[PDB]
């Protein structure tokens, strides 16, 4: 549900869209994630491992 | 995530793309306010060949008809 359950009722949302909005929250638009999804996922998996 | 009109992608300027059961609108993230998808509310970026989950739809041009 992202951060939407921290204010009222939890609202479902796909994870890629939530990640895109988090990226947009720091000044980088959505197309970066929407074209580098695989690379970002691989980097996140490597870091968490 | 995006709209593929004619060999191009179309991402929302601000808001999410929604559809009730037949037509696509773009709306805010805190209040249901559907709007007609035109070139003013979307910005083109890409080629529509790498995005996953893109539907086609038909965008609207507010200048050519007039
Ligand atoms: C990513 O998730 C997958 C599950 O979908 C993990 O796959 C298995 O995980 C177990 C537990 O560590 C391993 O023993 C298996 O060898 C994994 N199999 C495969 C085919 O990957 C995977 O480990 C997860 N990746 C990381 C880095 O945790
Ligand atoms: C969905 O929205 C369109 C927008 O024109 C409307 O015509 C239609 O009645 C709505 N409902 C359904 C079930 O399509
Ligand atoms: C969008 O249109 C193209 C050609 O007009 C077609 O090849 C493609 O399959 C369409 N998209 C979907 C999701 O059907």
């Amino acid at each position: 549900s992202g951060w939407t359950f921290g204010a009222g009722p939890a609202l479902q949302i796909p994870f890629p869209m939530q990640m895109a909005y988090r990226f947009n929250g720091i000044g980088v638009t959505q197309n970066v994630l929407y074209e580098n999804q695989k690379l970002i996922a691989n980097q996140f998996n490597s870091a968490i491992g | 995530p995006a709209i593929c009109h004619d060999g191009k992608a179309h991402f929302p300027r601000e808001g999410v793309f929604v559809s009730n059961g037949t037509h696509w609108f773009v709306t805010q993230r805190n209040f249901y306010e559907p709007q007609i998808i035109t070139t003013d509310n979307t910005f083109v970026s890409g080629n529509c060949d790498v995005v996953i989950g893109i539907v086609n739809n038909t965008v609207y041009d507010p200048l050519q008809p007039e």
